[PDB]
């Protein structure tokens, strides 16, 4: 996904590479529905 | 064919009237399009502890250090502060002080939505030959620490040390790193219509819509100040960008 | 083409109707309480689960293309613009700090087959047209003399929105652009319906809640703005009929309130 | 022990579009959830598929987005324009604005019309599409031979005309400079087949609105730089 | 043979917060055990959860940590202060001191009171919390409508008032500069509902002690630099 | 544990990377117990 | 931690016939098919195996 | 195939390394047949 080519090895952990949201616990839909 | 566009929701090739269903052959994806570097702003380089600009309005005869620092945001900015009306000094020589301004032309050329969110990846490039420098950054809502301390009768600005990241690059080098989305607001409003304060506010001026602040300085004591100025360039990138609702596009003149 | 929607103790009738536009998502009614606060919220009840009505300026031949009028929401309730009176809803609004709700509006006109013209109505999100360039909301008295807002290059470029004066220390730049321009040719992107003089009389839209936070301040939020613009200037044979009128209706949906206190006051 | 290595010829280079990540500096940060915001976008084609309005010079600003039918005519289409996306008429439409930032396009353009006038009027129109030729067709007799259709005023006042995609190459350029066969793709025109009958007491001169958008098989390939002219 | 490689654009860089180790120089060293020391700390929230004292200006150093009830009053709370952690009253409390070194906070503040005076006295107090408004509420009539509670002197002389957390954003700034809605969160005040009855031979003027701490769901997110002002 | 991102490979041995004490052979406890 | 390494004697060299690839700059691009073109060549010996004519000085 | 020596590891993905045509859904032949 995205303009990323590497597909073999990620060195740093995911948490330290990208932000993560904390839990609170082709086919394209149309942006308008007409009942 | 039969249709009713006044209702808004119109139906949906040549197979319908006369067909051709040319096979597919995803370069427009939001995540993919916005992943590439672009210039943001050009700033001076510090050589001593500086005094941050005062909030507007700034009266005549106020002592400060202007031209340094720079926000990290596509929205228009003036004097390193958030702004609404973009402007430039196309006029010839005048008086007073000229206010640095910035804007993301490429971002706004396709900013066709309202809300946005992504990670930012910063890098720095020097301009003058064989120049040595360093960078410092702090989150949104923080402040820049002033003053200096004495070591062996050398005045070292306080910004040499801090809990926020610092970067030292070799002679004629370059810097790069990726920062996290850290503002309090859930998403970045490309265009806004609210107010940030109960009274004396300005309509449509967001408060904390940015990624942080950046500045550049030389690793030397204050006792070795020079005369010739130096400059630095900045670039930014977006990672895992997302958009949340349609919008308009900039108007093109018919001249 | 004949239907009626009943809510609370009030109802609305439609002699002609194409349907209801559901905007971004199906079933906008569904919603959940916010997450940026703990105090128990106040929810819907019969006193506020009903419609409201107001009036707009008249339509005259003198009006030219692209002129428009705007009605901020919910700021219209607070300002009592066009005679709209929220009553219970306004009273509850003035006694709370945080709010979150959807919207559902309908606009009607009295065009007859012996008239030619077109109207376009859309729910533009996150815009500022009510405020004067000086930085002050347009007063009700000021809104009367000028019945329709005149489109101009300034508005097209967004060059005259509110701003902050720099001060004597700096020199005055040349303002040329801003992120709140208006592009007439692309207004159809937002949910809309064409109020043609030969096809129907009433149009309606349904929109969900949006905002850069799970909840927004109840005294300054301006998420949704109702916009009406003229595409084809009105024209008719002399002596037949003069200057039709306009009206609109509003109704909130699944609201929430938080932060009780006394009546809001300024200073 | 040390692992032998050999740096390549392009070391210490900076690329503005290299597909790779960078080392983190301030990681391990959480963010509030955004599941409450509806209407997420995934591809700009979703916005490209939305109709919008065009512009026209009008008689001697004057760029009204509609065309008014005259009373008397002279063997000539009411309005005609090329099919080059760099043409002024496509400037402010979403499809034109988006395509201007890409090099190659592919698919079928879509055009939609709508009538605005007295209910009790009548008439008939003819729509035409002429591939490239040595001279732009003018007369109705010429127009009839090419692909065309007939529009009749009735209960429904809207009609959609789909422009077929024919070209000697799989893709086509988005902006025209030399007007080569790789960019230009002919013309479109509107002809009044009959004379519009205005009912009594309805004054005169109805109007027509033009709606343009992208087809269901549109596509764009190569990104390019933008024009910051709008800032001045 | 040699393995081809390509150094990136950010080689030979020094980062002050890079999450990585360094090569050892004098390794293989043992140390005495420390299992004999009790009371190990793991998270500074443990210390943040401890009550402490506040300060007040006192009548015209004078920063006594208590407030004395006067004899005659005038339609006004005995003491009120904002809920901004940068306020002077929060300076020396552990919660304020710790939070000042972080950007964002989240949770519920906790306030605790205690009475100091003659045993055989009586009275009643009212505590209030007013979210942001155009003007700070003053009168008891205004105060009553907002969230509040009534404190009665009795066998137990201590009471805890929990300030609810309501804001338009998940997190909030820790220090206020513009007093925007993102930092300020209203005011707190104390009102004497009745008149305190001093028993005979007990001289006069009891005193009240203020205890503040952090709630059970407090949290801080972003570290920042410190202020070395305390060294001067 | 700690501000360490690498989670794939440790080159030098643990004894040469960190000190070790020689043998002599969420949920947060409160620092005060009141019997 | 960092992996020890030792650059060789021929670092930063450019070879005009080195059998190796290079990093991409604008990847992820599709192209139209060419299955419609007949007569694909694979080895120049195919052309070398075709007769041709010679030359001779002729009388002056 | 080609003047390529590496035969152990390809870092970047094939799509980002070489172009690919989109679907429309020794022994040497002679270039001349004489019926």
């Amino acid at each position: 996904r995205g303009n990323n080519g590497n597909m073999t090895f990620n060195y740093y952990a995911n948490t330290y590479q990208n932000s993560v949201d904390f839990s609170t616990s082709g086919i394209l839909n149309p942006l308008g529905y007409l009942k | 064919s039969t249709d009713n566009a006044e209702t808004g929701v119109i139906e949906a090739n040549t197979d319908t009237d006369f067909g051709e269903l040319a096979a597919p052959g995803n370069h427009t994806n939001v995540k993919f399009l916005f992943d590439r570097s672009r210039l943001l702003n050009v700033i001076k380089v510090l050589e001593k502890d500086a005094v941050f600009p005062r909030p507007f309005p700034t009266q005549e005869g106020a002592q400060q250090d202007d031209g340094y620092f720079c926000l990290l945001t596509p929205r228009p900015t003036v004097a390193s502060r958030p702004a609404t009306r973009f402007g430039l000094y196309a006029n010839p020589s005048g008086s007073g002080v000229l206010a640095n301004t910035s804007l993301d032309f490429n971002f706004y050329s396709l900013a066709c939505f309202t809300y946005f969110r992504s990670d930012l990846e910063v890098t720095v490039v020097s301009l003058e030959p064989d120049l040595e420098f360093a960078v410092g950054w702090f989150p949104s809502g923080s402040e820049y620490q002033a003053s200096s301390f004495v070591y062996d009768q050398l005045h070292v600005p306080f910004h040499f040390t801090g809990r926020t990241p610092r970067a030292f690059a070799s002679k004629g080098g370059k810097v790069s790193f990726v920062l996290p989305w850290n503002s309090v607001s859930s998403v970045l409003p490309v265009r806004w219509g609210g107010a940030s304060k109960l009274s004396s506010a300005t309509r449509g001026l967001p408060a904390h819509a940015d990624w942080g602040t950046i500045y550049a300085f030389v690793p030397r004591p204050n006792e070795k100040k020079s005369t010739a100025v130096k400059h630095v360039a900045v670039y930014i990138r977006y990672k895992n960008a997302r958009a949340w609702c349609p919008s308009m596009l900039p108007f093109r003149s018919y001249k | 083409r004949v239907t009626t929607q009943t809510a609370g103790n009030t109802a609305i009738n439609t002699q002609s109707s194409l349907g209801v536009l559901c905007a971004y998502v199906e079933d906008p009614t569904k919603s959940d309480p916010p997450s940026s606060s703990t105090d128990q919220p106040t929810t819907t009840f019969t006193a506020i689960d009903r419609w409201y009505t107001g009036r707009l300026n008249s339509w005259t031949k003198a009006v030219k293309t692209f002129s428009f009028q705007a009605v901020p929401l919910p700021g219209a309730f607070l300002s009592r613009q066009g005679g709209l009176n929220g009553g219970a809803f306004t009273a509850t609004l003035h006694r709370h700090f945080l709010m979150k709700c959807g919207w559902q509006v309908q606009v009607q006109c009295n065009l007859t087959q012996f008239h030619q013209g077109a109207l376009l109505v859309a729910m533009v999100p996150e815009t500022t047209l009510d405020v004067k360039p000086d930085g002050k909301a347009k007063s009700l008295q000021e809104l009367n003399e000028e019945q329709w807002v005149e489109m101009s290059d300034d508005y097209r470029t967004g060059k005259n929105m509110p701003f902050q004066s720099l001060g004597t220390y700096y020199r005055p730049p040349n303002w040329t652009w801003g992120p709140n321009f208006i592009n007439p040719y692309q207004v159809t992107v937002f949910p809309h319906q064409i109020l043609n003089a030969r096809t129907s009389t009433s149009v309606d839209i349904n929109v969900p809640y949006i905002g850069e936070t799970p909840t927004q301040s109840s005294e300054t939020q301006n998420s949704w703005t109702l916009l009406v613009m003229v595409l084809v200037p009105l024209d008719y044979k002399e002596g037949a009929t003069t200057d039709p009128e306009i009206t609109f209706s509003v109704r909130p949906t699944s609201p929430y309130f938080n932060g009780l206190r006394n009546r809001y006051t300024a200073g | 022990g040390p692992i032998p290595t050999a740096p390549r010829e392009n070391s210490l280079m900076f690329l503005s579009t290299l597909p790779d990540d960078t080392v983190p500096a301030y990681g391990n940060v959480r963010t509030p959830p955004v599941n409450y915001l509806p209407g997420e976008i995934t591809d700009l084609l979703q916005l490209a598929r939305i109709p919008t309005l065009m512009a026209f010079e009008r008689v001697p600003d004057t760029y009204v987005p509609y065309v008014a039918v005259p009373t008397q005519f002279d063997d000539r289409p009411l309005i005609s324009f090329p099919i080059t996306l760099s043409d002024p008429v496509y400037q402010n439409t979403l499809v034109g604005a988006i395509s201007s930032n890409f090099a190659n396009y592919r698919g079928c353009i879509q055009i939609t019309l709508t009538f605005c006038g007295p209910m009790m009027a009548r008439g008939k129109f003819l729509l035409s599409y002429s591939p490239p030729n040595g001279t732009q067709p003018q007369t109705l007799s010429e127009a009839m031979q090419c692909t065309y259709s007939i529009w009749d005023i009735g209960l429904n006042s809207s009609w959609t005309f789909v422009v077929p995609y024919i070209s000697p190459s799989d893709y086509r350029e988005t902006r025209a400079i030399t007007n080569s066969v790789y960019s230009a793709d002919g013309w479109f025109s509107l002809h009044k087949l009959t004379k519009i009958t205005l009912p009594p007491d309805c004054p005169q001169s109805p109007c027509i609105l033009f709606f343009a958008s992208a087809g269901e098989d549109y596509t764009l390939r190569l990104p390019v730089d933008c024009n910051p002219s709008y800032v001045f």
